[PDB]
């Protein structure tokens, strides 16, 4: 859904501590603001994405205290109380499977914290579990979970009385299955391959960015107070260009490439936003939009620059 | 009388759905709502 | 209903006369567009190293020889503006291609359809859209059915009459907290649970919840006044 | 016939089969025409 925020000193990374540099620096007249632009123009749609995905609910709604669903056991998807941030069970699970200067670079926060995309999750899943589809397309109505799945059962276009006469079975079919949807998570590694993947890449590239520094790009050397100890002021500024002219094209590169990986999880959390509109909040006739089977219905889950949905189906 | 505050922002007025497993509300009514939709 | 949409299709000239900023997402293409020309224009102004930005203040003054030496800086520098230039437009066109291919969608399962696809035309239960013109854009105005006034009921998932559970046709059952109905879900009007509003399976014995009330069999009623009407028969019959 | 609805006869259609189709009516009327029988035959007495 999203990646790192990031922005950099354009002035720090080509030229820290270095007024010489900073003072060539100047003949590129915008080489640098525009590339600031592009990382704000990034980073101003990361907060975008979040919220296309997750803000789609009104109200903050909370599950009763009482659990007569019937059956169906969400606990292990539903807020856990006894915790610093409300997380559920899963989302707990899925926030520790994926793993997480002095260049002028620096990593932004998101402007909703961990407990804020937490409490949007916590909202739509009470509201699924409550209201059913209701709550988005209008005020969040209450009806019964098995009679509000008998509902889920004609949409499949399978008689309510079936859902009535299995209710137990059917209870018993969710809970197993959302049983082996938390060992799944706990035991194997690559599961959040996706996740684990973006946070890679920002990790890969900011990386690159850095080591580009010790680069000579046919200079004299890498370091500014050897060439402006060892050279004269007319020769000196040479090889201070030199870096400047590879350095420059090594933000270039980056910010370049930041716009490209953007652009893909932009496209990411827009079909995400559009799996928790016509998954979540409603119920789908699309083929393999919301899983394999008939799709009945499906709960969002929380994860680190992520959501995962728990696709539930008739098959 | 004016400044510049800051605070924690809200998610959405609290609502607590009044689920009962044998209560279900209604609409004895309903509105027809035009919105408007801007695309590049 | 009429009223309603008359009154909500009001509210929208309304809101376009009235604010500043509703085509927010249009005018920035427009900005984007212009800050990029503006930005190009502005790196002819830089040296990159050469004597000067104007290339008639080199020739008029370098030679040939001293002169390429500094037309070179700033051919390398434009260059990499125009590239510049070229690559934040092609990574911003794919941006507005993804939304054009967005809105020939909503052209064609909104304007050309009515969506059951949840949030695409809408916040409601989409009923019909109409597309609107504007600069480098469109503007799709979606009508949508919003449920309004709500009352609690009771309710149960199937009745128990002869042994035998019923269970709604379409609708769902309620009550008022005495008398039983068979309603629409999406609206409340109540109808008697007859024969002809629900189905039967199995018997009351394996639906958890079932209610216990009477269901209505309209062929009773014109078959028992057809008793009645046998009945007197048979009386005026014990004259002769 | 509840489960069931008709449309032009049976010539038209590729592969259809012959099997009885039940009218919950028909019985609801021939349980009132014994109701009917038996009230007839008690009036024989008087
Ligand atoms: C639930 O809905 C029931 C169906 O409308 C309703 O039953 C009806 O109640 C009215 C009175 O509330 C009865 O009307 C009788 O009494 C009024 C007032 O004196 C007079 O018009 C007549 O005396 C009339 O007979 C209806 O006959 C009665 N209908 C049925 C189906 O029995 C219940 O009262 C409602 N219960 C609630 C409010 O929870
Ligand atoms: C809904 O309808 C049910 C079906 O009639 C009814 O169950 C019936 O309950 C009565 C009252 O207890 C039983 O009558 C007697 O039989 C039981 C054993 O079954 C004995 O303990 C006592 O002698 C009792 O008086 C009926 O036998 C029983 N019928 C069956 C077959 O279940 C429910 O009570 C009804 N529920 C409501 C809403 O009142
Ligand atoms: C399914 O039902 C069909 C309609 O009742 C039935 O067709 C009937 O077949 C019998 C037996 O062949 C015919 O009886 C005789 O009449 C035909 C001319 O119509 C003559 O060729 C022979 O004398 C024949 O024995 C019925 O006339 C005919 N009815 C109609 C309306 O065509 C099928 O046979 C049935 N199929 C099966 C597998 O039982
Ligand atoms: C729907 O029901 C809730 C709660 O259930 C009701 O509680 C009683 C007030 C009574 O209506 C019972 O038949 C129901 O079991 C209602 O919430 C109540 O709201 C009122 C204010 O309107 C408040 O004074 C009560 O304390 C609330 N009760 C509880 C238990 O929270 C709600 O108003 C009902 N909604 C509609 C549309 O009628
Ligand atoms: C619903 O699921 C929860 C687990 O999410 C069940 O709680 C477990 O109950 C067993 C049996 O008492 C305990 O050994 C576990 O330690 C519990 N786990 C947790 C995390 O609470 C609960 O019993 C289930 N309820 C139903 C309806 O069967
Ligand atoms: C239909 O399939 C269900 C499973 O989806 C079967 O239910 C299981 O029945 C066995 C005994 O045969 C129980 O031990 C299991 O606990 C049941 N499943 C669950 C999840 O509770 C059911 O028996 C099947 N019906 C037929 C006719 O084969
Ligand atoms: C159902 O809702 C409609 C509005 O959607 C209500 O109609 C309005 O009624 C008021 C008077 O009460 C009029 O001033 C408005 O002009 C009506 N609406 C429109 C848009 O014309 C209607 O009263 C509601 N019915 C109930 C029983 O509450
Ligand atoms: C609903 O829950 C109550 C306890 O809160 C229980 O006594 C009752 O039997 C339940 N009814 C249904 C529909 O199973
Ligand atoms: C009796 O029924 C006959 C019809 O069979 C009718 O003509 C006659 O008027 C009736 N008379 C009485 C007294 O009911
Ligand atoms: C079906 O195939 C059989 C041969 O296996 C053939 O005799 C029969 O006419 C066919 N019927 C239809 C409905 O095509
Ligand atoms: C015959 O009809 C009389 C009324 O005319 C009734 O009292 C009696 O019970 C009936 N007997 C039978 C055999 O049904």
């Amino acid at each position: 859904v999203s990646m790192t925020k990031t922005s950099v000193d354009c002035t720090m990374y080509i030229c820290g501590d270095s007024t010489e540099c900073s003072n060539l620096l100047l003949q590129y007249g915008s080489f640098c603001t525009q590339l600031n632009r592009a990382l704000t123009g990034i980073a101003v749609e990361q907060d975008k994405n979040t919220q296309e995905v997750f803000a789609q609910v009104k109200q903050i709604y909370k599950t009763p205290p009482i659990k007569d669903f019937g059956g169906f056991n969400f606990s292990q998807i539903l807020p856990d109380p006894s915790k610093p941030s409300k997380r559920s069970f899963i989302e707990d699970l899925l926030f520790n499977k994926v793993t997480l200067k002095f260049n002028g670079l620096t990593v932004l926060p998101p402007l909703l914290t961990d407990e804020m995309i937490a409490q949007y999750t916590s909202a739509l899943l009470a509201g699924t579990i409550t209201s059913g589809w209701t709550f988005g397309a209008g005020a969040a109505l209450q009806i019964p979970f098995a009679m509000q799945m008998a509902y889920r059962f004609n949409g499949i276009g399978v008689t309510q009385n079936v859902l009535y006469e299995n209710q137990k079975l059917i209870a018993n079919q969710f809970n197993s299955a959302i049983g082996k949807i938390q060992d799944s998570l706990s035991s194997t590694a690559s599961a959040l391959g996706k996740l684990q993947d973006v946070v890679n890449q920002n990790a890969q590239a900011l990386n690159t960015l850095v080591k580009q520094l010790s680069s000579n790009f046919g200079a004299i050397s890498s370091v500014l107070n050897d060439i402006l100890s060892r050279l004269d002021k007319v020769e000196a500024e040479v090889q201070i260009d030199r870096l400047i002219t590879g350095r420059l094209q090594s933000l270039q590169t980056y910010v370049t490439q930041q716009l490209i990986r953007a652009a893909e999880i932009r496209a990411s959390a827009n079909l995400a936003a559009t799996k928790m509109s016509e998954c979540v909040l409603g119920q789908s006739k699309r083929v393999d939009f919301c899983g394999k089977g008939y799709h009945l219905m499906s709960f969002p889950q929380s994860a680190p620059h992520g959501v995962v949905f728990l696709h539930v189906t008739y098959v | 009388s004016q400044s510049i505050i800051a605070y924690t922002m809200s998610l959405g007025a609290e609502n607590s759905v009044a689920y009962s497993n044998n209560s279900i509300a209604i609409p004895t009514n309903f509105t027809i709502s035009v919105t408007t939709e801007i695309l590049p | 209903i009429a009223n309603q949409f008359n009154s909500a299709i009001g509210k929208i000239q309304d809101s376009l006369s009235s604010t500043a900023s509703a085509l927010g997402k249009l005018q920035d293409v427009v900005n984007q567009n212009a800050q990029a020309l503006n930005t190009l224009v502005k790196q002819l102004s830089s040296n990159f190293g050469a004597i000067s930005s104007v290339l008639n203040d080199i020739l008029s003054r370098l030679d040939k020889v001293e002169a390429e030496v500094q037309i070179d800086r700033l051919i390398t520098g434009r260059l990499q503006s125009l590239q510049t230039y070229v690559t934040q437009q092609l990574i911003r066109a794919a941006e507005i291609r993804a939304s054009a291919n967005l809105a020939a969608t909503k052209m064609s399962e909104c304007v050309l359809g009515q969506s059951k696809r949840v949030d695409f035309c809408g916040k409601g239960y989409h009923l019909m859209s109409f597309p609107q013109s504007a600069p480098h854009g469109v503007v799709f105005l979606h009508v949508t059915y919003v449920p309004a006034q709500e009352k609690n009921f009771t309710t149960a998932p199937a009745i128990c009459h002869d042994g035998k559970a019923h269970f709604p046709r379409e609708g769902v059952f309620v009550s008022n907290g005495t008398h039983w109905f068979v309603t629409q879900r999406n609206f409340y009007e109540p109808q008697i649970i007859t024969t002809d509003n629900t189905f039967v399976s199995g018997n009351c014995d394996v639906v958890i919840g079932i209610v216990n009330n009477t269901v209505y069999d309209p062929l009773q009623p014109e078959l028992d006044s057809f008793k009645e009407e046998l009945d007197k028969y048979f009386k005026n019959h014990t004259s002769p």
